[PDB]
């Protein structure tokens, strides 16, 4: 309700409820690889949580549809299911601390 | 007869001459305090800002005696 | 050295003739005629240089 | 540059070698030696590793330590 | 009165210093015990032998003949290639 | 001749099974740093496996 | 400018002065081989290229375009939120780099950008 | 009175080494390069033979005119390094997450720098005899064991990585990399195998450009190893 | 001041020092003298980069 | 010095401009007439007047620069001009001394550390539960 | 002998250079308020949890992160087929035995 | 044990077993340690190259003993290197748009290896020689060879 909501409590709901606008985390570069990566990353994870059929996840999706384009998100869809996807890996099984 | 030991002996100086090399005003011969006091700051620094990690968090609220326009109330 | 003022004569420890410090030369004989006491202490100094009763 | 003198001020020979005999102190020996082949080559030499030893080691007090004690919102236990 | 014969310059040297150094090292000890800085030989810190229970060297499992693991159910091979087997030159025992 | 004699041995086992090396990180991982004599020898072990000359190769006991 | 070598050139003290150049200029040089033709050649390329006055004008020029070079390139490092030079948040997945996020907007926000911005009614 | 240089008027291995490089080029056999490789070693030889031939002209000039010549390649080095490094922080900001193992800190680093400024006191020697119109035989074979042991630990790590050229831009960053460097300590070998005293000592322009080119190789790796290892 | 071959006996002991010192030192001396700076000067004389550049040059008259 | 320089460091050919100070003026001088007095009318132009060999100081400089190649003994450096002369061979070989006696011993201590703790004793230990060492330089994170 | 740089220009430009950018980024900093605390872990709130959960015994240890999600992809049920983390416990338990 | 010196002479004696600090001691003794071709320009030295010469010379040869260590540990290690986790193949992992020829245009051994892929590298050997063509290398255990830095 309060006219400052959106930015409170995440800078992510700025984009939930204004779809189609810049995300304040990426408004500054007209490159939005980034933007899609993260909206699938944050997709990646509400499944973690809450599964597949919940309709947050799947409006998540529609958010990372909103800045990823199909080509890229089929592509990386398959290796999320294969279980290759890097951005989808649990904590546990990363090597990113490893050897160095 | 009386003799210097060539290696102790001072550096020679540079010929007077209309063409004359002169390094001592210029002030380049070695690093100055000035120099010190970066490497100083530098380490202050780097002290800082690991110990104290909310200093570039500031509270706004400030009482400040003698009001707001006193000069201990800038720093 | 130091035979002038711009030689440095008459400047401490820069003329032969003039030491550096001039600290008071030892004595054995107190000035009275009486032997120079000598003690040995073997306790740190008392804290304000008080004295102890005889 | 600027022309100065020899800034070396200790012994300038310690007489002919005869099997070890009045010779100064080992340390004396290395602190004269340093003086005769000047001390700015191991300042900078030792500045460099100087500089980072004292930056990563500073990080077990100033990184682990303290950030042990620093997160305010760990000391609070749940359930208390 | 009657230790005045004891003090003395090298009794009092070595009791400053030593009695400094008796307190430098009860003092610094657990500090290095603490921080893994004395010799394993010495002693192993319960840290180190928490970690150390932890390791054997009988585990046998997940030989793989991939570079990668591409998903899947199937996963990477764990068949040793035909062409391969019998190829080693290995002395005679 | 580096080369040449490094060539002739057989490779070493540079990556096994993700699940396998996270249900045992800790030997895997560590195992080296603090017994290396015995993880040489369980590393000898394993490729005497997956190789499959382990019946043909008698390992020098640790 | 003088032209007797007997009449000496005021020099200031510092880094870059009349006798600092005097010093590294006949450094490489084979031409300056004694003090009276070595003084002779340092004039000559004093007079030519320090008494000219329109020479003075491409000094500003290129003060001027360095140090917008130099600092548009430590605006980037400093502030840019998506150039990294610390890897912490680099280490973690986009959601969780709370860090870098709080350049996004400070940076986004520029005054040259808040105070030209209304002056589009000048070309549209 | 004599001419102020002794102009060269006619040459030909101009025409042999520029026909060599095309036989890079229009070949069959990846075995008539290595041929070819030798045949340029050959000839860029005689050319260094002109150069000490040259001496005979007693010109002032021709060591200036050399020694600035290596500045400039020196220059042309520094800056090859400078692209890589450029190609490897462009994408800094996909490094770091990836599932690949990225090199230890430890180790390598270590080991290396202390072999590389090993090669650096011996070098350093080599210019102090190189002074003192003096020479140390053994000098020449510690380079050979430093450079025996820089190839075997190079060799090993890249066998015993885990991690291939196409697995990241960062691994093939770090192989490329490294890569450059080795191939400047090759260049390093080619050089030294050459050291020998010569009576004409200070007036020889290999000395001053060795131990140029071994100072900037060892400083590259300093760049290297904070940018990769540490 | 009796002077010994060079190489041959210490300056830092008035004990010449014992039988396996001695070889030791000796046989060192006599090593690298004799036997290691063989390699040195053949690569030195025999195998010079600079004197294989004025080879076939005639002599400077 | 390393690098040649015409003009100061000068060791292809010697050259210098200037003679010894310890020479005698009446003996050998810098070769400076620019304080020269003003000619008298009456003198006549002998010479061609050209900056070179007829002037005497200038001579003199060419005549020692060549008979100064040959020399009984050595002029010894002072102490100053010997250390600036390997100033970096002495650097850097103290640099190695540091890589071992100091960087050295720390970073074996971290190592021993991670191998108890996980990670260096520099860096904050981790609770999200990934496993390894992770980074090293903690100032860089 | 005549000097052409400053008598001490390698270490000057060299510590004085690192000098000045570490001066200018805590000045930048504090320009724009950036938070200046370090922290190594993942900010997953839920994973994060999970962590906690298995710290305090309530989760079993060693128990994967996989074992704990509501949506699983083929990769992890290939590995969910062969887990057991009690038998993993019990091995570990032995090991910890023989040690002692 | 001898007793006709003192304890530091003995130990000094010993560090000079191979001449070193005689030869810093005595400028006689070093000058006649040069060949004669060397010895020649001996008498322009001063003491102060000389031993600065011999110190650097000293630290230098005193520090490879040092490296040799350290690069024995290193080739130890690299020889017992532990086994990683295999790469799940990400999203832009193990990208080919054509095979691995490079190293051998007409040849083209090991298409599908990478240049330095060792294990694939063998069993694509092995393959070949099931096919009656002989490859080099990947057959010897390693323990069963010299060099290795494998054995226990
Ligand atoms: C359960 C936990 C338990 C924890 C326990 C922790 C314990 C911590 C203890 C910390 C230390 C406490 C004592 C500190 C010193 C006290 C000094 C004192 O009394 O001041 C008098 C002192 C002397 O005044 P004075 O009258 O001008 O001088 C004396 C005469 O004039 C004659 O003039 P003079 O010039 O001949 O004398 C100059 C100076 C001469 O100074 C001395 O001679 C110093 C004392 C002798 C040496 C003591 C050892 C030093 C070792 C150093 C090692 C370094 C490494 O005079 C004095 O010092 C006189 C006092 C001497 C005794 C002071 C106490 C010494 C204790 C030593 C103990 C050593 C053994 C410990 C064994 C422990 C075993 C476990 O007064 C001042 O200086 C004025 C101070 C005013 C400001 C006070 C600010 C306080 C804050
Ligand atoms: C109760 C106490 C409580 C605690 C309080 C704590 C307070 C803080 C404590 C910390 C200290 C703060 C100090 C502040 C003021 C400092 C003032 C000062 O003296 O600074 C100047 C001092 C030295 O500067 P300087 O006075 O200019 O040097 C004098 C020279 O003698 C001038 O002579 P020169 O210039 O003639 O020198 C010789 C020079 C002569 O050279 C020449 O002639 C010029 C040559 C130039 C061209 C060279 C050609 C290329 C090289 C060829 C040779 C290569 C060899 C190596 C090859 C390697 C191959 C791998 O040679 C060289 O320097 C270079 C050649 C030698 C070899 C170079 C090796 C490579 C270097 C580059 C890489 C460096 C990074 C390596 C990283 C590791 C490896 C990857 O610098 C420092 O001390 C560094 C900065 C210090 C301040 C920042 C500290 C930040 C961190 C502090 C943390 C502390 C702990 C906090 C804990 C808190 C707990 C609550
Ligand atoms: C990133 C990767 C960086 C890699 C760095 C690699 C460095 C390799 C060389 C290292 C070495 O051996 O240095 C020690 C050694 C020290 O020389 P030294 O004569 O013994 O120094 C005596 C005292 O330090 C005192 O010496 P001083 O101050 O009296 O002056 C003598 C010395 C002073 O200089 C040095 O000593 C250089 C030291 C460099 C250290 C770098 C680290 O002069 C030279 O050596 C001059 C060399 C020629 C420089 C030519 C520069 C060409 C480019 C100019 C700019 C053109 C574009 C302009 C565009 C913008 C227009 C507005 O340096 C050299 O002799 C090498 C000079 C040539 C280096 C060329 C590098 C590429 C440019
Ligand atoms: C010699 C002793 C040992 C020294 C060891 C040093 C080891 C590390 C060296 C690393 C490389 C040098 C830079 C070190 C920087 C340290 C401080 C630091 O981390 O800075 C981070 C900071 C930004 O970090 P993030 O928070 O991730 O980004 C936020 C959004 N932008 O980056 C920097 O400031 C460093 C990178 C830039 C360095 C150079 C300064 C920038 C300007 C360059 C100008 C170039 C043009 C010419 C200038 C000429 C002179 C005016
Ligand atoms: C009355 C005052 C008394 C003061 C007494 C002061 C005593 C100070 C003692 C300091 C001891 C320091 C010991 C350091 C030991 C380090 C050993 C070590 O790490 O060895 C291995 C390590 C390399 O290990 P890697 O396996 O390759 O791993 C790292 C690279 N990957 O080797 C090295 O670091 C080599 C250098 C060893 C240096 C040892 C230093 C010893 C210093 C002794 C000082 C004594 C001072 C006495 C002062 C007395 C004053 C009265
Ligand atoms: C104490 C030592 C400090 C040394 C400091 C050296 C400073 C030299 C700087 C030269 C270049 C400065 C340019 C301005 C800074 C801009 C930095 C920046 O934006 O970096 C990222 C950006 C790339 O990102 P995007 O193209 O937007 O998207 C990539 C998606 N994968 O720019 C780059 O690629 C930077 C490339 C230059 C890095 C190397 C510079 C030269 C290094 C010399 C080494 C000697
Ligand atoms: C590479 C080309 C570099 C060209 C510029 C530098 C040339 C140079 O200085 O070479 C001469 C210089 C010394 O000759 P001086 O007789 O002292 O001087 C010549 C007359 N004053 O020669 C050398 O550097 C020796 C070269 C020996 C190794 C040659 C290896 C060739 C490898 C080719 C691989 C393809
Ligand atoms: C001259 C330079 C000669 C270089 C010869 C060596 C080339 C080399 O090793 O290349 C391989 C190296 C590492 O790649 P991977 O083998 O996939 O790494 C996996 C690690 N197990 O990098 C490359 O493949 C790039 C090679 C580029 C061409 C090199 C020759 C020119
Ligand atoms: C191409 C990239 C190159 C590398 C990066 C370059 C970075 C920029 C250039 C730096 C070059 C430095 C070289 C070393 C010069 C040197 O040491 O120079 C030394 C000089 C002193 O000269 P002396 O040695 O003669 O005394 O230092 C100074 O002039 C400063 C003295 C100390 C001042 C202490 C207090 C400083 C307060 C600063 C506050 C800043 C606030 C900012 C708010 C936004």
């Amino acid at each position: 309700e309060s006219a400052d909501a959106l930015f409170v409590g995440t800078l992510d709901r700025l984009t939930a409820e204004h779809p189609h606008t810049d995300d304040p985390r990426f408004a500054f570069q007209s490159n939005q690889w980034n933007n899609c990566e993260l909206r699938f990353t944050q997709f990646c994870r509400c499944t973690r949580e809450l599964g597949e059929d919940d309709p947050r996840c799947k409006y998540q999706y529609y958010r990372a549809q909103t800045v990823c384009h199909e080509f890229l998100l089929e592509d990386w869809m398959e290796h999320r299911h294969r279980g290759t996807c890097d951005l989808d890996i649990m904590p546990d099984r990363q090597v990113i601390h490893m050897r160095g | 007869y009386k003799t210097e030991n060539p290696l102790y002996k001072d550096d020679e100086p540079f010929a007077k001459t209309c063409h004359t090399f002169d390094y001592t005003r210029e002030g380049t011969e070695k690093n100055g305090l000035g120099y010190y006091c970066l490497m100083g700051l530098w380490a202050s620094i780097f002290i800082w800002d690991s110990l104290y990690t909310g200093a570039t968090m500031p509270t706004g609220v400030h009482r400040y005696v003698w009001g707001p326009y006193f000069p201990t109330a800038w720093f | 050295k130091a035979s002038t003022l711009a030689t440095g004569k008459g400047i401490p420890g820069i003329d032969p003739k003039l030491p550096t410090h001039t600290p008071p030369a030892s004595y054995d004989v107190l000035s009275s005629g009486k032997a120079r006491p000598v003690q040995v202490a073997k306790w740190p100094p008392m804290p304000g240089g008080v004295p102890l009763p005889k | 540059h600027i022309p100065h003198p020899v800034k070396y001020v200790g012994p300038r020979r310690y007489g002919r070698y005869v099997y070890g005999m009045n010779r100064p102190p080992v340390l004396r020996q290395v602190k004269d030696w340093i003086d005769w082949t000047g001390w700015n080559s191991v300042f900078g030499g030792f500045s460099f590793q100087v500089a980072f030893g004292l930056m990563i080691v500073s990080g077990v007090y100033l990184n682990n330590y303290r950030a042990t004690h620093t997160l305010y919102y760990t000391n609070k236990p749940d359930n208390q | 009165g009657s230790i005045e014969q004891f003090i003395n310059l090298r009794t009092a040297r070595m009791f400053i210093y030593g009695g400094v150094s008796a307190v430098f090292l009860y003092k610094a000890t657990p500090v290095m015990y603490r921080w893994e800085m004395l010799p394993t030989f010495l002693v192993k810190t319960e840290a180190y032998k928490a970690r150390e229970a932890m390791i054997a060297f009988d585990n046998m499992k997940g030989i793989v003949y991939g570079p990668y693991d591409k998903g899947g159910l199937e996963g990477p091979p764990t068949k040793i290639p035909e062409t391969s087997v019998g190829m080693m030159k290995v002395d005679p025992m | 001749w580096i080369y040449v004699n490094e060539r002739q041995r057989e490779p070493q086992e540079n990556v096994m099974d993700h699940e396998e090396f996270f249900r045992d990180f800790d030997s895997i991982y560590l195992g080296q740093v603090f017994d290396h004599h015995r993880f040489a020898e369980w590393l000898a072990r394993r490729r005497a496996v997956k190789w499959g000359y382990a019946d043909q190769i008698h390992i020098p006991p640790v | 400018p003088p032209t007797r070598l007997s009449t000496p050139l005021y020099s200031e003290g510092g880094a870059f002065t009349v006798n600092w150049w005097r010093n590294r200029y006949g450094l490489y040089s084979r031409r300056q081989t004694d003090p009276m033709l070595a003084e002779f050649l340092f004039r000559q390329q004093v007079k030519e290229w320090f008494y000219d006055v329109p020479s003075y004008n491409y000094a500003a020029l290129v003060g001027l375009a360095l140090g917008i070079l130099v600092a548009v390139i430590w605006r980037h490092f400093l502030f840019n939120p998506d150039v990294y030079v610390r890897r912490q948040e680099l280490r973690k997945m986009w959601p969780d780099r709370h860090r870098q996020f709080a350049y996004a907007v400070p940076y986004l926000n520029p005054q040259l950008k808040n105070l030209l911005l209304p002056y589009k009614n000048s070309f549209i | 009175f004599e001419l102020n240089i002794n102009i060269i008027n006619y040459n030909y291995l101009g025409i042999i080494i520029t026909v060599i490089i095309s036989i890079y080029i229009y070949n069959n056999s990846n075995i008539i390069s290595v041929y070819n490789s030798n045949l340029l070693l050959i000839n860029i030889n005689i050319w260094m033979k002109y150069n000490i031939l040259d001496m005979l002209n007693l010109n002032v000039l021709d060591y200036k005119i050399l020694l600035w010549i290596v500045v400039i390649i020196i220059s042309n080095e520094i800056l090859l390094f400078v692209s890589f490094y450029w190609i490897y922080y462009h994408n800094y900001i996909n490094y770091y997450h990836v599932n690949i193992l990225i090199l230890n800190s430890y180790n390598i680093v270590y080991n290396n720098i202390i072999l590389l400024t090993l090669l650096s006191t011996i070098v350093n020697i080599k210019f102090y005899n190189y002074i003192l119109s003096y020479y140390k035989y053994i000098l020449s074979y510690l380079i050979y064991y430093n450079n025996y042991m820089f190839n075997n630990k190079i060799i090993l790590e890249y066998k015993n990585n885990s991690n291939y050229t196409n697995d990241s831009v960062y691994m093939t960053s770090y192989f490329y990399i490294i890569l450059l460097h080795y191939i400047h300590i090759y260049d390093s070998i080619i050089l030294i195998v050459v050291y020998n005293y010569v009576n004409y000592k200070n007036i020889n322009n290999y000395y001053i450009n060795i131990n140029i080119y071994y100072h900037l190789i060892e400083v590259l790796y300093i760049v290297i190893s904070i940018l990769l290892y540490l | 001041v009796t002077r010994y071959p060079s190489g041959t006996r210490t300056i830092m002991s008035p004990y010449p020092g014992g039988p396996v010192y001695q070889w030791l030192r000796i046989n060192y001396n006599y090593f690298k003298r004799y036997q290691w700076r063989r390699v040195g000067r053949w690569q030195m004389r025999s195998w010079c980069y600079w004197k294989a550049a004025f080879y076939g040059v005639p002599e400077w008259n | 010095k390393h690098f040649f320089t015409d003009g100061a460091n000068d060791y292809v050919t010697g050259w210098e401009n200037t003679p010894p100070l310890k020479f005698p003026a009446s003996v050998m001088k810098p070769c400076d007439y620019s304080m020269t007095k003003p000619i008298p009318k009456h003198w006549k132009l002998r010479g061609s007047g050209i900056h070179g060999p007829e002037n005497t100081d200038l001579m003199k400089l060419v005549l020692w620069n060549r008979l100064k190649q040959k020399r009984p003994q050595r002029e010894v450096p002072n102490i100053n001009y010997l250390k600036d002369s390997i100033r970096l061979e002495l650097s850097v070989n103290w640099w190695l001394m540091s890589c071992i006696f100091l960087w050295g011993p720390w970073l074996h201590w971290g190592q021993e550390y991670q191998k108890v703790h996980e990670q260096p004793p520099w860096a904050m230990k981790r609770i999200d539960g990934l496993r390894g060492e992770g980074y090293f330089t903690w100032f860089l994170e | 002998g005549r000097r052409l740089l400053h008598g001490n220009y390698f270490t000057r430009y060299l510590f004085g250079s690192l000098a000045v950018i570490w001066i200018a980024e805590y000045a930048a900093a504090c320009q724009y308020g950036i938070p200046r605390h370090r922290n190594p872990n993942w900010m997953w709130s839920w994973w994060l949890e999970k962590q906690n959960q298995i710290k305090n015994g309530e989760i079993p240890a060693n128990t994967p992160g996989y074992a704990m999600v509501k949506w699983n992809n083929e990769a992890e049920q290939r590995w969910l087929k062969t887990l057991n983390v009690e038998a993993m416990n019990e091995e570990f338990a032995r090991r910890r035995e023989a040690y002692y | 044990i001898s007793t006709s010196e003192t304890l530091n002479q003995k130990i000094l004696r010993w560090l000079d077993v191979t001449g070193m600090l005689t030869r810093w001691h005595s400028r006689r003794e070093f000058i006649l340690d040069m060949d004669p071709y060397f010895r020649k320009n001996s008498g322009m030295w001063t003491e102060w190259e000389r031993k600065t010469l011999l110190f650097l010379f000293y630290c230098c040869t005193l520090a490879t003993p040092y490296s040799a260590y350290l690069d024995l540990q290193e080739l130890k290690h690299q020889g017992t290197k532990p086994p990683r986790p295999v790469s799940l193949e990400s999203r832009f992992m193990n990208q080919r748009r054509y095979d691995f020829t490079w190293m051998h245009p007409q040849d083209k051994f090991c298409s599908e290896c990478r240049p330095v892929e060792l294990e694939c590298k063998k069993m694509c050997f092995d393959r070949y020689r099931s096919m009656d063509y002989r490859m080099y290398g990947f057959q010897r255990p390693r323990i069963q060879t010299y060099y290795s830095f494998s054995t226990c």
